[PDB]
Order: C-alpha cells, then structure tokens, then sequence
C-alpha cells in the first residue's frame, strides 16, 4: 500500500471516520499491514529505471519498520485528531492482509534507502488545528516484528 | 470603409466562413485579414 | 503590548508594482511604518557592465518605465557629457518636446492612478483616453508603442514623420479644456480634499535633509528646479513658470503635478512654434552611424557603421553625475566610463528611492487608511525605486 | 518581471483559487525570462513557477496583442471538452 | 519662475462666508459641478471592437521579425552576425557554412521572441535589410516551444508577407 | 515537392534529417514540421546570365537605397562567370 | 598592519559573540519549527543550526569572525521574525538536491572532471 | 459631432461651453499619409575641402587636472554667485 | 509685520537684527577661541565680520535680505546657528592638523 | 571645433578649482587629491576617517551650503589594495553647484555612519551593504534591500558572476519553490569587444 | 582608535560556495591576436578560470553549463595584485610569466647591401 500527499489510502482512512463508524474492524485484528511512503517507490522505480541487473529480476517495496495492525487506523485517526467509492471490491481491499513472502529482493537489493511513517504522516496529513505541535503518541504496534 | 465620418473605428470588416477549408464561422480573431488588408486597416496606409 | 504587525495587499486594479510594508500601529493608527522595499529588483547595473553604451539604453528606458524619453535624456545627456559632443540644435528641440510631453503623460497617470486608489473609478477612465492619444503619438514617433527609445548619445535618430507636428498641435489644442475638466472633477470635492488636506506634511530643512527631489520641494516652500537654474539643453530659452505652495500639506504637492501639466502645454507650445529644420543626428560618424544611403556607395560610413554596432563607439574614461527634472523629480545616472567600449559602473538614481525612504516620518502622524494616500500623493514607481 | 524574491508569493496567489483555472503569461519578461533573463534575481519563465497557458510576446504587447492573447484562450475554452470525458467516451 | 497656489485670503468677511455655509451646507458645488459633468456621459464613448476594428498604427512599428529575401530570392541574409551583434538580449545565433555555390548563407539562424525585447536594432544594424521587424503582430502560441524561431519559421513569416514590408520600407527607407 | 526522407521528413536547404535512431523525432508526433517549400539555391540557377558589353560593372541588387551595398565586380576572365558576392546573380561580358 | 576592528579587539570576545548568537538560535528553533509548520523535529534542526557552525570553525580573524556574526543576528533577526516564508528556512536544508556522488570512481564514471 | 439635439444642450448646460474638438479626436486633421515623400537635409560638415576630422572631431580631449595632490587671507569665495531670486510671474500672479 | 514666510516649517521673528547680532557675536567668540592659524577661523572670522558690518548698516528688514545675498531672513538665521553648530563641532576633531596617512599613492589613478 | 563639440566655460572651471582649492586649505587633515573634471565637475578625494566631520562641513560653513544629498553609491574595483572607493555626491542648494566626494575601504575596514548629517543617506547605506557588504559603523538598522532574504554573497562585486549560484523552480515533491545550482539554458555568449590602438592618445599610462 | 595590530592571511569565507576547492585560476596577459597588429589589448594582466563541459541542447543545441564562473575575466594592472586578488579570495591559482617583443634593429639600408646575404628581390 503506498502512502503519500494526495494519494487514496490513508486519506482514505482519515475520510471514513464519518457517520455510521464502521470502516472495518468487524472482526478486529487479522490485518498486518506495511504502508511505505511515496518518494521512497519513486526512487525505487528509477534506480530500477537507470540501474543495469535491475530487469528480468521481479520483487516488491516494504514498510521498513512499521508493519502495523489495525491500530494505525486509530493511530492516524489519533494525530490530525478529527474535523464513487465502492464495495467490498474497496473495503475488502483494504481489509486484504499479508507481507506475503520474505525471499524477494526488498529496497536495499536495488540501493535506495527507507523512510518510517511518523514524520511524513504528519506532513501529509496536516489537519487539526495546527496550533499545537504536542507528541502524538506514535502508534509503534511492530506485532511479533 | 466608413465615409470617414469619425476615426478610431475608421473601417471595419466582417470575416464571413470558410477560410483554409477550416474552422466555421464564430471562430473570428486576427490574422483572418490578408496582408494588404492587414496594412489598410490598420490605418497604415490612406490607399487600399 | 498592545501594537500589531499588518502586511501589504497584492494589489490595487491599477497597480503598477507591489511592495510588502510592515506597519507597527496602534489602534487604527500607524506608530511605526517600515516598508521593503527590493521586492522587484532586476539587477540591471550589473547587466550595464556587460552591454556596450548603444546596447545598455533601453535599461535606461524601462528603469522607470512610465516616464520614458526623460530617462532616455538623461542617459543620453551623460554620454555626450562625458563624451564632449554636442546635438544639432533640431535634435536638443525633439529631445524637449517630447521630454515636456512624457512629462505630461507621467503627470496625469500619477493624478489619476492616486485618485482610482483613493476612490474615484472615472478620472482614470477620462485621461488614459487621452493618454492613449498620446502614445498614438509615440507610435509615430519611434515606431514602437511604449519603450521605443527613439534616443541614442549624441543626438535622437529618425525625425518626426511627415504630419506628425500637426497631431501635436491638435492634441495640445484642447488638452487644457480636457484637464480643467478633471480639475471641475475634482479639487472643491468636499471628499478628496477632506481625505488629503493636512496629511503627511514636511518642513522644507527636513526635506532638504531627506533628500526629496521633486514636486515634494516644489509644493513645500525651498523654491528649486533643476530647468531653471542648471538648463541642460535649450530647454533653457523656452519660457514658462514653475509653482510652488506654502502648506507643505500634500494638497500642494497635487495642484503643483497639475499646474506642471499647464506649464507643460505652454512649453510644448513654444516648442511647436520654435522648431528649426536642422538635423537630426549630429554630423561625426564615429559617434552615430550614417544613414543607410551614405552607408553604401561610400567606404568609410560603411566601415564606421559595422565596427559602430559591433564594437560600438570608445567613450575616454572619467566620472559624471548628470542630473535632469523627470516628472517623478531629479533623476540622474553616475556613468564610471574605462577607456573602452562597455561602460563599468553607472547607478542610477531613482527619485522613489529617495521619496519611498521618508514614510517613516511623513506617514508618522496619520492612520493606515491615508497612509495610502502617503504613498500614493509622492510620484513612485517600484520599478524605478529597485533597479 | 516576476524576480525571485517575489516567485513564491505568486505561486501562493496561483494556489488559493477557484480549481478549474488558466494562467496568461504577458510581456517578454514573464514569457521566459525577457530582457533579462540573465543576472540571478529574475526567475526565467514564469513556467518554473506556476504552469501557463497564453503567451503573448511583446515589450510591451500591444494592448491589441493581449486582448487577442485573451481572446485566444477563450478559444481554449471552447475545445475544453471536458464532461463527455468524465462520461468516459 | 514661481507662481503658487493656494496662498490666499479667504474672506472671514460677509456674502463670502455666507456661500461657504451654503457650501459647506448644501452641497451645490459637489453637485452641480460633479453629478453634472459626470451627466455629460452623453457623448459617445470611445470603444473600438478588436474582431471587426483595429487601432492605428505607423510605417515604422515593430512585429516579429520576418526575413526578407531579394526579388528572385537569394536569401538576402549574408550571415555578416551584425544583427546577432547588437542584439540587447544577445538573443540571436547564427552559424554559416558556405553552401554549395560558394556564397555563404546560415546555418541555423534563431530567435528567442521570449528574450527579444523588439529593440529594432537588428532592423537597423543589417547592411542589406534582411531582417526587419514585421507589421503583423500574431502572437498567443500554446507553448514556451512555439515562441523559438528557426531560421525556416523566419523565411515562412517572410514569405506570408512581403509586399507588406515593401510598403513600408518603401515608405519610410528615406527616414533610413 | 522536397527531397523526402525514407522516414517521410523533408530535408531542408541544409539537410537537418534526423536519423532513424535519434529520439528527438518524436517531437514531430502529432504535429507539422515545418520548412519553407521553396529553396534559395534552386532560384540562383533559375535566373539568366546578365551581360555587359563594358570591362567592370556594378551591382546594387535591386536599386538605390534598398539592396545591398555597391561592389564592382571584375569580368575579365570569361572562362567563368563573375558572380556578385551578395545576390548571386552572374554576369559576363558579350562576345 | 593596521585595522580598525569593528566589536571585538581579540578573537576572546569574538568567541563569546559567537556563543551569545548560537545561545539565541538553539532558543528559537523550536519556536520557527513550529512557527511556519515546517515538519522537521527540533533536533534535527538545531543538528543543522550547530551544522552549519561548524562549517565556518576553522575562520582565525577576528575581524571576519565578527562580521560572519554580523551575518548571523541578521538572518536570525529576519526568521525571528515573519519575513522569510516557509520556503527558504526550508531552503537551508537541501531535499531538492540531487545526492552528489563524492566517491572517485563514481565522479570520474560520470561527471567527466567535475 | 453626431447629430444631437436637446442632450447637446443638456451638456452646453452641464461643464459648460464645448464642441470645440469633441473629447474623442474623430473628425478629420489626420494629416492624409505623407503627400510628399520626405527629403532630409544634411549639416554640418558632409562637405568636401572646408574640413579635416581633427578640427571637427571634438573628442580626444580633457584629461582632468589634479589640484592639491599630495604628491593675502583671500575671499573665502564661494563655488560661485548665488542664485538670483526668483520673480512673479506678471501673466498670473496667483491662481 | 510680513506674513507667513514661503519656507513651510520655519518661524518668522519680527526681531531679526540683534538676533544676528547676539548669533555673531556669540561665532566670533568660539570662534575666535580656536589657535589662529588655521585657516577655517581666517577666513569664517572674514566673512563674518563682513555680514555683520553688513547689519550693521541697513536698518529695514527686506532691502537688508535684499543686499545680504542670503535666502529669507529666517533663512540666513538658520543657517548662521548651523553656523555656530559647525564651529564648535569644529573646535572638536581638530581638523587642521596635518595629513593622516596619504593614500596607497597607487591607488588614485583612474584609467588603470 | 565649433560645430559639433560641446562648448566649454572657464569661469566655472577657474571657479570650482578656487572652491576645492579653499577646501583644502581649510581641512588639511583629512583632504588628499582635489581635482576638476575638464567637463567642471568639482571632485575630492577623502581619507576614509573625515567622512562625518567633512560632510559635517559641506552641508555648513555658509560659504558652502550643499543641503541635499544627491545620491550615494560605490565602484567595486580590484587591482586596488582597497576594492571600493564610496562615492558621496552632493548638490549644493544655494550656490547651483555640484561636488563629489571620493572615500574608500577594503572588505573589512568599515565606514562610520554617514547617517548623523543626511537623513536621505539611510537607505543608500544599506542598499550599499546588501549589494556590496561594506560596513558600516552603528548605523541605525542594517538589512536586506534589493535581494532575498536567504540570499548571500554581495552580487554586484565582481567577484559575484552574472547569474547567481542558484535558481528558482518548483516541484511536486515538496509543494514549495526550491533552489538548484544554476543551470543556463544558454551559455550567455560572451565577447570580447575591446579593440586595440589606443583610441585616445591623452589618457595613456608610461609603461614599464 | 585602538587600531589594534594584527598579523594574519586575509582569508574570506562570506563569499560562494565549493566551487572554491576544485576550481584553479588562471593569470597571464593574454598575447596579442595575431591576424591583428597592435598591442591595446595587452598591458593588463587578468584572471579567467579553468573552462568545463558544454553540451547541444535537445530542442535547439546552445551550448549550456552549470559553471557560473565561466564568463568572469577580472584585469588587473599587475602581477602582484593578482596573486595578492586570489590568496585574499580565496582560490587556487596559476601564474604565467608574461612577455614583450624583443628589441630589434632594422636597417632599411641592410636590404641592399654589397656582399651581405640579405637582398631584397622585388623589394
Ligand atoms: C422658516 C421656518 C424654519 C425653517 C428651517 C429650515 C432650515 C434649513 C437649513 C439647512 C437644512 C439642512 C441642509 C442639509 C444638511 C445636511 C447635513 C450637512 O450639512 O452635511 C454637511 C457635512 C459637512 O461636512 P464637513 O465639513 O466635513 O463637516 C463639518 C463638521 N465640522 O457633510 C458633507 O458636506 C458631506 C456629505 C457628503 C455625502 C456624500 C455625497 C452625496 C452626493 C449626493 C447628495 C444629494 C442627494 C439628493 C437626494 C436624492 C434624491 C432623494
Ligand atoms: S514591457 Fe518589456 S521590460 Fe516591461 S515587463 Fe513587459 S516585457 Fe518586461
Ligand atoms: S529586437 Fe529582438 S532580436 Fe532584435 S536586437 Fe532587439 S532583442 Fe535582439
Ligand atoms: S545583419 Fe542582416 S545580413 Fe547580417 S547576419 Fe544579420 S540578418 Fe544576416
Ligand atoms: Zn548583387
């Protein structure tokens, strides 16, 4: 799941917040998810780009640290604090749960460096009242990490 | 062209349609006028 | 603790060019007003350096680009100053002519544009008409509309169009009837005069200290004029008289920029009426190129016509202030000339620059809603003060 | 001539506006840098600030040649085109 | 010599303070005079409609920059690098190779009308008037591409247009 | 009616053709490439040998005033033709 | 040689003008920080503020020393107060530059004498 | 003027007297274009055997001279005579 | 009697003659209080008893601004109390003593 | 010479060389070259101390007025063991008489506060130490006029090249205008314009 | 004044950025064009700068760089000042030994001579 300014995720979950209260968590837990930030799949994508050894070679981005439960879902909820789409299609999409399968050259298999969530979520999500830059409370779930 | 009656809106034209095989009418800007034309209307030169 | 800290706005319809301002005030009224200034800034002395003397003028034009031929002249002035070269007597009567007719343009902008600032959406309307006219003339002129600039060192380059002095003549025809109806738009309006009577007054010492070259000493006591005393051409023969007031109170300094525009049209007048058929250019092909007929079928205005645009011609070293009246006061350029072609250092000096630098005190006694009109009453254009 | 020190300014004037909007490059300066286009405190273009749609040349363009600039977006607007798009064919 | 304003007695005396009660008072002079010659709307505006009308213009004025060639076209472009000399923009290039019949003609003959501040120098510096500033000003291009001449867009604007240009300097080549 | 390149271009008075390999093409997609139809060389040759029944003549090329400057060129050899330096336009002298 | 030093006889008290003025940044970056909405943590900040001190610590002139102070109370009086917008305390900081290769092999495999 | 009966004295009887070149500069005194072709004299010098550039040239001079370098009270004179006081002007003393 | 002077921001005092008395005496005083070489007192003290002479002669107020070649009288008393100002800020700093340190002696040369 | 030149007056030159002459005798301490353009324009040159008590002086003394100041600038000038020479010029009121005033400074040798005579010379004075970065001695404010705030390094000092060291773009990435080493489009093509033989014998040096 | 004497190598950190370790300076008196005679052009030292790479622009082909410095040329009436300008400033230089025309005779005379080799054919 990627995560940045204007992208469709986690302002998506900043925007369910609204009547009714029930984006998932029907069941609770069961989602072990790793949101990586934009500009490090950017950079991903042109190392990949400008970087000989990297074609016919297929593998994936992760969330360097993260690798959060539900409890993100409160967390960004938690900082910036509170103010067609479609179905299961959507909420089952976000629901989808797994890291999937370790062996795969990662981020430092192609050279570029990894950013955690805490500073550029607060960038992105902004919001608030913007007066008080206070703690947060980083969420740090890492389950079984 | 005006019998001169009053300048500044001397002369004054009418595009019509059709031009280069293109466009239509309702389209009417400059350069629709040739150059001569161009020159005349302008009030660059007194002769047409 | 009290005070506040408010900013500038982007800009008025007519804005001519932005400035921030930092105003310390007190309620609805200004303490301290600290302007910056810097905010369009060009850099064109550092670009002067590295054009050769023919190249750098239009600089000279568009520094203060509403006021135009007068910047020209001043530019123009120091290199034949400098250069030890005089204009045939029909170039130094054009360069007046048309200096008296810029200065009748930056004039009614000024007016104008500090009434549509105040209020009053017509007068500007009523003018720039005229204005207008005016630079159908230019268009003649130079060929080109605004920052032609129809000036060169010794001496302006391609004469009047046959026809034009007439147009002259029937525009300075009723020019008077058109401004005495602006002054029935205006001056006995309860509302304009209320709004500036005695705001941002100066003490004539004060002004002198300050620095303030222009309708600001004209219209506060300290009787001075460059025209009259150092004349800089044969702007000197011409007669006409310049006014003065005794208020200091910032109404002067408007009804001075009018009876300036009159003066103007007595000056343009004579003009008209004095016009020798001489020349243009002046006769030394090494300094002005020669017309084209003379350029071909003849060797050497060929050669000085290609190493004169090329190199351009060599200036003898030395330092000059030259000093002019342009209409937003005295303007000059300090030329610094190495034996050579390019010139080295020339800076300017901008009467808004001065001016601008005097709303600390001036603007010390009187709220933000006629701080406007402080700003506004002395002649200033923010592309002139930066350069 | 948009310098420097004004640039960001403008960006934030371009930034609080009503979405659908055009930007009208006037004057040689703005145009891709103009007169100057050299020394350090004139930005060149003002594409390097905010996008633009309309450039009129000129030093100045003559008040003809800007309004027949405005005229000429107008004439962008036409082909605008842009519902049927959102109906997807 | 100084002739001021404003120095003046205002009469504390009778039958003028009584016109300054009134004044202050009635307003007579904000109306009659303003709202009058404000009333004097009636004269027809000065308004001119772009399409269908244009504002005038001289011999001498300066569009963009066609070139120009002989009768039976040579073109008249030399190379000789004046115009890219004096150019105030330095917004020009120019790059000559002799071309086949010996004669040398450009290269690669360019103008920014982005940078160009339409001096007119170029028009006065070129020995055999190859460049000169057209009458035609047409302009509003889409992109900071389009505003970038080759010397072929030069040559094509020259063509679009001669006569035009022959009028004009026919007409004013005596002034030059 | 120019020269065509295999790729559909139109050479210019100096042959600018991209070649087949050059990325810089595809700014030609969807748009015109514009070069004048008309070159200057193929006007040279269209125009006549003018003669001079003197020794050395001049050329204003196009009259007084405009044209480009006089040059007096030298017809003396007649095995080939003196050509002016500016317009191009040869000349020889009659037998 | 002489001179006319300008605060400071001895590169003594340049040294306490210099702590004086690194006193008043590490006291107002939390209060910019948080002042233009900038995202960087304080201590990176100040990690960027003793940087760029450390840049110049080789200077010995006092003269220079002190007009490098100059300098310094200048910018520090214009983001104590509003006049500097987000952009350029964020342009003290380089996100927008390219990393620049300073290893040999690497120049040389690309800048061609850089 | 357009043809205006009543409203023309409306503005006869409103900023009073007018029609003398009404404000928008319409009617004729264009000057037609330029009924002669112009011809321009030539000054100074541009004649043969009155001159020699070094007579005429006018630059090639000033080198400034330096005074006090270092390298009978008198009057304490000032730069020069101040300047005479301005006059009234007897067209209008005041306005 | 007069009237409102044409200067904005300067008084009129109907009492200008011992006024100019009192100011130059008071500037042949200090500035007679100077070593007497220099030539800033020579030629001051000149011009000074010169115009006070010239005082001294014509009673009436505007033919003395007339002969005194100064601006309005109020003028000339402004710029005599600069006048006494300079004087004393004179007396201090010294300024006829000889040279400080000449230039480089390279350096004046303009052309390079 | 008639026609052609401009025609030059002896009684301001013999005047103005009296004036600067009588300058020097009265200030010997701080007075060094006294010299008058051969166009007469009356110009002193001043040891970089007397700036205050020489404009002190100018702007009294009765005999000399100079009430406004016209404009202040300097001239960056290497090759010299001092760069800069601070140019006042002035323009005496009463007389119609104009004077120039030369001084210099190195980089680090300051210039004390001309403010104290000339309000006007409140501006000049920093326009002078952004564009330049000549100080000066307790001044009442020293800012930034004519560049960015963040801006750095005096440009019209020759030193400091055409374009500057930097550039404005904007970016996506981080929603702000951001600065990059400047990067020309075009070269800025330079020439060399400066012909050989001396077109003016007068002004040569000796060689050497 | 308290002038306070001080004995150190003028050196200036307030001034642009590390193009001041990589770049070296140049000194010399650049010889007179030879396709010209005449030696204006000459008597003044100056100071240009080690070039860099120039490249054709994809849509037109000017040459462009980033190399600010390139343009610069400072003249300097002698050697001393430009190596007193570059320590002071900052960044390494070079120096080249400049030179004159060596003093000749020329005997107009010696074209004609009787038994000497120099004979001038045609004159
Ligand atoms: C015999 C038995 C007894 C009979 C007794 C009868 C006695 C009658 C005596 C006169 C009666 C009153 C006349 C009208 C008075 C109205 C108020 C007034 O006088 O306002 C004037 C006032 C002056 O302004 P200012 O000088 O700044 O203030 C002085 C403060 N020291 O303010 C002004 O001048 C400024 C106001 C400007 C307003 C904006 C401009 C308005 C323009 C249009 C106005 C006309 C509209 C006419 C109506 C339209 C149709 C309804
Ligand atoms: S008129 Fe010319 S110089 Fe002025 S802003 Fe427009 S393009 Fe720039
Ligand atoms: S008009 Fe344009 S191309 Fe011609 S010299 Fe000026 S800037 Fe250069
Ligand atoms: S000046 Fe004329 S002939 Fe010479 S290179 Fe330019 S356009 Fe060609
Ligand atoms: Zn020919």
């Amino acid at each position: 799941d990627i995560f940045g300014r204007e992208d469709r995720f986690l302002n998506y979950f900043a925007n369910i917040r609204w009547f009714g209260g029930v984006p998932l968590i029907s069941l609770g837990k069961k989602t072990v998810k790793q949101p990586v930030y934009i500009v490090d799949v950017t950079k991903g994508i042109i190392n990949a780009i400008k970087d000989p050894d990297a074609r016919g070679k297929t593998f994936a981005f992760v969330g360097p640290n993260r690798y959060l439960l539900f409890d993100l879902v409160q967390y960004v909820f938690a900082v910036a604090h509170r103010p067609p789409w479609t179905t299961r299609d959507k909420v089952e999409r976000i629901h989808t749960t797994d890291r999937t399968l370790p062996h795969l050259p990662g981020l430092e298999d192609l050279g570029v460096q990894a950013t955690p969530l805490e500073l550029k979520a607060i960038e992105v999500l902004r919001r608030h009242r913007t007066y008080r830059w206070l703690s947060s409370e980083i969420e740090d779930v890492q389950p079984a990490k | 062209e005006d019998n001169k009656q009053f300048f500044g809106r001397h002369r004054w034209v009418i595009y019509t349609t059709e031009m280069n095989g293109k466009n239509t009418f309702w389209d009417v800007d400059g350069s629709m006028v040739p150059p001569e034309w161009h020159r005349w209307l302008h009030c660059m030169t007194d002769d047409p | 603790v009290s005070n506040l800290t408010l900013n500038f706005g982007p800009q008025h319809p007519a804005a001519h060019g932005v400035l921030r301002l930092v105003m310390e005030l007190s309620g609805e009224m200004v303490r301290k007003c600290d302007p910056h200034i810097g905010l369009l800034h060009r850099g064109t002395e550092k670009l002067i350096e590295y054009k050769t003397y023919l190249q750098a003028l239009p600089y000279f034009d568009r520094l203060d680009y509403v006021s135009m031929m007068c910047n020209e002249q001043a530019y123009s002035l120091a290199v034949e100053k400098l250069l030890n070269i005089q204009p045939p007597p029909r170039a130094q009567w054009i360069r007046v002519l048309f200096g008296e007719i810029t200065r009748l343009l930056n004039h009614i902008m000024a007016v104008t544009t500090h009434a549509l600032d105040i209020g009053a959406m017509t007068p500007f309307f009523w003018m720039f008409e005229e204005r207008e006219k005016m630079f159908e003339f230019y268009e003649r002129v130079s060929g080109a509309r605004m920052h032609a600039a129809y000036v060169r060192p010794g001496g302006v380059h391609q004469d009047l169009p046959l026809g034009l002095m007439d147009d002259i003549y029937e525009f300075s025809k009723n020019f008077s009837l058109r401004i005495d109806e602006l002054e029935e738009m205006l001056t006995n309006n309860r509302i304009w005069r209320n709004r500036t009577v005695d705001i941002g007054v100066v003490t004539a010492e004060d002004a002198l200290n300050y620095g303030f070259s222009g309708v600001m000493l004209r219209g506060s006591g300290i009787q001075w004029d460059l025209r009259k005393t150092q004349p800089y051409d044969v702007y000197d023969q011409v007669e006409f008289d310049v006014p003065i007031g005794s208020r200091g109170d910032c109404y002067d300094r408007y009804l001075c920029r009018v009876e300036e525009m009159r003066q103007s049209i007595r000056i343009i007048s004579q003009c008209l009426n004095k016009m020798p058929p001489g020349e243009i250019k002046v006769d030394d092909a090494k300094v002005s190129p020669p017309k084209r007929a003379e350029m071909k079928t003849s060797m050497e205005s060929l050669i000085h016509h290609f190493k004169l645009y090329t190199e351009g011609y060599q200036v003898p070293p030395g330092a000059t202030y030259t000093a002019i009246e342009a209409p937003k006061g005295e303007f000059g350029v300090y030329l610094v000339s190495d034996g050579s072609s390019r010139p080295y250092r020339c800076k300017i000096k901008a009467p808004g620059f001065a001016h601008l630098a005097g709303l600390d005190k001036m603007s010390k006694g009187h709220m933000l809603a006629d701080v406007v009109a402080i700003i506004g009453t002395q002649d200033i254009v923010f592309g002139e003060v930066d350069r | 001539t948009l310098t420097n020190k004004m640039a960001p300014a403008l960006r934030k004037v371009y930034d609080q506006m009503p979405e659908p909007r055009y930007v009208v490059s006037m004057g040689s300066c703005a145009n891709g840098g103009g007169y100057y286009h050299y020394s350090y405190s004139v930005v060149r273009g003002c594409d390097r600030i905010v996008p633009v749609d309309i450039y009129v040349p000129g030093c100045p363009p003559t008040a003809e040649a800007l309004l027949y600039g405005i005229l000429q977006l107008q004439k962008k607007i036409k082909r605008e085109k842009r519902l049927r798009i959102w109906y997807r064919r | 010599t100084y002739k001021y304003v404003n120095l003046r007695e205002p009469s504390m005396d009778m039958k003028s303070v009584t016109d300054r009660a009134a004044q202050t008072l009635l307003w007579t002079e904000l109306i009659r005079g303003l709202g009058m010659t404000l009333s004097y709307l009636f004269r027809e505006p000065a308004t001119i409609n772009y399409p269908f009308e244009k504002g005038p213009l001289s011999p001498r004025f300066r569009g963009e920059h066609a070139l120009r060639r002989y009768p039976s076209g040579e073109e008249r472009c030399i190379a000789c690098k004046l115009c890219e000399a004096v150019c105030p923009a330095q917004a020009i290039t120019i790059e000559a190779e002799p071309r086949a019949d010996g004669s040398r003609r450009t290269t690669r003959y360019d103008i920014d009308m982005t940078k160009c501040i339409y001096c007119g120098f170029c028009q006065e510096a070129c020995p055999v008037d190859a460049i000169v500033e057209g009458p035609n000003f047409e302009f509003s291009t889409e992109t900071h591409e389009e505003l970038l001449y080759n010397k072929e867009k030069l040559l094509n604007n020259g063509d679009k247009w001669e006569a035009e240009i022959a009028a004009n300097i026919q007409a004013d080549y005596l002034y030059r | 009616g120019v020269r065509t390149s295999p790729t559909g271009e139109k050479v210019t008075h100096t042959g600018q053709v991209y070649d087949d390999e050059d990325y810089r093409r595809v700014r030609f997609v969807g748009r015109q490439k514009e070069v004048n139809e008309n070159f200057a060389i193929d006007l040279i040759a269209e125009q006549p040998v003018s003669q001079v029944g003197s020794r050395v003549i001049s050329c204003d090329g196009g009259g007084g005033a405009l044209g480009h400057p006089r040059v007096y060129i030298n017809l003396d050899k007649e095995t080939k033709t003196g050509t002016c330096g500016y317009c191009g336009l040869q000349f020889r002298q009659q037998h | 040689t002489s001179v006319k030093p300008i605060f400071s006889r001895d590169m003594n008290e340049a040294k306490r003008r210099v702590r004086e003025l690194y006193r008043a940044w590490y006291r107002e970056v939390p209060n910019t920080v948080h002042l233009f909405q900038l995202d960087i943590s304080v201590k990176q900040g100040r990690d960027k503020v003793r940087e760029m001190f450390k840049k110049n610590a080789h200077v010995t002139d006092p003269r220079v020393v002190d007009l490098l102070v100059i300098k310094g109370k200048m910018e520090l009086e214009e983001t104590i107060n509003v006049w500097k917008q987000r952009t350029h305390v964020m342009r003290f900081f380089h996100e927008t530059e390219a990393p620049r290769p300073k290893d040999f092999l690497s120049k040389f495999y690309v800048g061609h004498d850089p | 003027a357009s043809a205006t009966r009543l409203i023309q004295g409306l503005r006869n009887w409103a900023s009073g007297r007018d029609l003398q070149a009404k404000l928008q500069l319409r009617y004729q005194e264009i000057s037609k274009r330029t009924q002669p072709p112009p011809k321009l004299p030539v000054g100074p010098s541009h004649r043969l055997s009155n001159n020699y550039y070094c007579a005429r040239d006018g630059r090639r001079e000033a080198m400034p001279p330096s005074i006090v370098m270092s390298s009978s009270e008198k009057k304490a004179v000032s730069p020069a005579p101040p300047i005479k006081r301005w006059e009234l002007s007897q067209d209008e003393p005041y306005l | 009697l007069k009237k409102t002077t044409g200067l904005v921001g300067l008084a009129v005092c109907e009492t200008p003659h011992e006024r100019l008395k009192i100011l130059y005496t008071k500037i042949l005083d200090v500035l007679g209080h100077i070593p007497k070489n220099a030539a800033y007192r020579k030629y001051t003290e000149q011009i000074t008893n010169e115009k006070l002479s010239i005082v001294k002669a014509e009673p009436d107020v505007k033919k003395l601004e007339e002969q005194l070649q100064g601006g309005q009288i109020e003028e000339v008393i402004l710029q005599a109390e600069n006048e006494l100002s300079l004087a004393r800020k004179m007396i201090q700093w010294k300024p006829w003593e000889p040279l400080v340190e000449e230039p480089p002696a390279s350096q004046w040369k303009w052309p390079i | 010479t008639r026609p052609t030149v401009r025609p030059r007056n002896d009684v301001a030159h013999k005047q103005l060389s009296a004036f600067g002459e009588y300058v020097a005798e009265i200030l010997p301490k701080y007075v060094q070259q006294v010299q008058v353009s051969c166009f007469s324009e009356l110009e002193i040159c001043i040891h970089p101390d007397g700036v205050i008590p020489v404009l002190t002086f100018l702007r009294d003394h009765s005999n000399a007025q100079f009430k406004s100041l016209a404009d202040l600038t300097a001239v960056d000038i290497p090759t010299r063991q001092n760069r800069f020479e601070i140019v006042y010029n002035l323009l005496s009121l009463r007389f119609n008489s104009r004077i120039r005033v030369k001084t210099y400074t190195d980089e680090l040798t300051p210039v004390e506060s001309s403010v104290s005579v000339y309000k006007a010379a409140n501006w000049y004075e920093r326009e002078i130490w952004d564009m330049f970065g000549v100080f000066f001695a307790n001044h009442p404010d020293l800012r930034r006029i004519l560049t960015d705030y963040g801006f750095e390094g005096h440009p019209f000092r020759k030193d400091f090249p055409l374009s500057g060291y930097v550039e404005l773009r904007y970016d996506d990435e981080v929603k702000r205008v951001v600065a990059e080493p400047v990067e020309l489009a075009q070269e800025f093509r330079k020439f060399d314009l400066n012909s050989p033989w001396e077109a003016f014998p007068a002004y040569r040096q000796p060689p050497e | 004044i308290t002038v306070d004497e001080k004995l150190d190598i003028t050196t200036l950190t307030g001034v642009p950025e590390e193009h001041i370790k990589t770049r070296k300076a140049r000194i010399f008196v650049p010889a007179r064009n030879n396709m010209q005679s005449g030696v204006n052009n000459t008597k003044k030292w100056k100071m240009e700068f080690d070039t860099r790479e120039r490249w054709e622009n994809p849509l037109m082909g000017w040459a462009s760089t980033a190399d600010p410095l390139s343009n610069l040329v400072l003249t300097f009436s002698t050697k001393e000042d430009a190596i007193a300008f570059a320590e002071k400033n900052g960044w390494s230089y070079d120096v080249e030994e400049r030179k004159v025309p060596k003093p000749k005779s020329k005997s107009y005379g010696a074209n004609f001579s009787w038994n000497k080799r120099t004979r001038v054919s045609t004159k």
